[PDB]
């Protein structure tokens, strides 16, 4: 009767009324900060690794240049060596059938 | 000013029907996962985002409706209260005018 | 109960006028930003303060009753004289 | 004047008991999920990378030791040569001797 039930009403909304409150730590923003620093080191740790192979590749393919190039020369060198004992045999040949024919003829 | 007696009578009946509640919907709603598993692992991701549109959806886009409902009702309240103070003054006024024209009825 | 418009429309003016990359540098940045946050994040006053108001605005009704009451009492103790 | 000091207050503090003093979308959730996403990308992309290097590096490293083992056929064959040429020269230098007496 004497109490308004407008008043009522009101009092209980007030009292039952609410943000409601979202507790930073509870809505998961420090976790969310942990993952990107998580995040962070997966992608540095294998972009170091990326890094360190590269060099490693490098190496590798400049170690692969230097040897094809020395590839190329002993193909040169081979021919050229052949040929040279080619003459040497041939001059030895020769000298010992001079000799053969000058020693008989002696 | 109030008697004591209207005073006790009305505090007393506020309170008891006054009632807390927790049905839960003012509550907020725990998080999935936080921590990808792998670098293809976007679910854990697509559950973020909809945590978080759930969150923000949840109260403070939308606590503001029923909360509203608390500010045009205590709007209402309020003007209707202050609004009886003037109604209240001029009954008392014309009371007054009406205890000093009783008297010329008797002359 | 039954407000006239022109003191709804002066209330309400009156009441809304009164309204008063891999980097780790950064990453720490966010930290703090949330730690801080964190640190910033009904009174008994106002539920002291709207019980007295509302019990004010629940007494002037029986008040206003009374009045009114009395004043029907006049206009007899006027209309038989 | 009409609007009660006591209106005024009781007001103002209801208003200030409904604010929201953090947004979600101001306080920046979703701008952290984003960066989540992004940097899973960069992570992924990464260990894609990673993985074709890897393929590209057992490549690089089979044709290198191909080259160097062609190296030590060629190194074999060139010394062995050189040895039956010293043999010729240190012979025919005695031809010479035997004809010029």
């Amino acid at each position: 009767k004497v109490c308004g039930e407008n008043s009522r009403h009101i009092f209980n909304m007030i009292l039952n009324s609410q943000r409601p409150q979202f507790d930073i730590k509870d809505i998961g923003m420090f976790h969310l900060i942990d993952e990107i620093e998580r995040l962070r080191k997966l992608w540095k740790d294998s972009e170091e690794s990326k890094k360190r192979l590269n060099a490693d590749m490098r190496e590798a393919e400049e170690a692969l240049a230097k040897a094809r190039k020395k590839l190329a020369m002993f193909d040169i060198d081979v021919k050229d060596t052949q040929k040279h004992l080619r003459a040497l045999m041939e001059e030895n040949k020769a000298l010992k059938l001079d000799l053969n024919v000058y020693e008989t003829r002696e | 000013r109030i008697p004591h007696s209207f005073f006790t009578q009305w505090n007393s009946e506020l309170d008891g029907s006054v009632r807390m509640e927790d049905d839960g919907s003012r509550e907020i709603p725990c998080p999935p996962t936080f921590c990808l598993t792998d670098c293809n692992d976007k679910d854990t991701v697509d559950s973020m985002y909809k945590y978080a549109r759930k969150l923000s959806s949840l109260q403070n886009s939308s606590e503001e409706g029923p909360s509203s409902t608390l500010l045009t009702m205590i709007r209402q309240y309020m003007m209707e209260a202050d609004y009886q103070r003037v109604e209240i003054a001029r009954l008392k006024d014309s009371l007054n005018d009406k205890d000093e024209e009783i008297k010329k009825l008797r002359g």
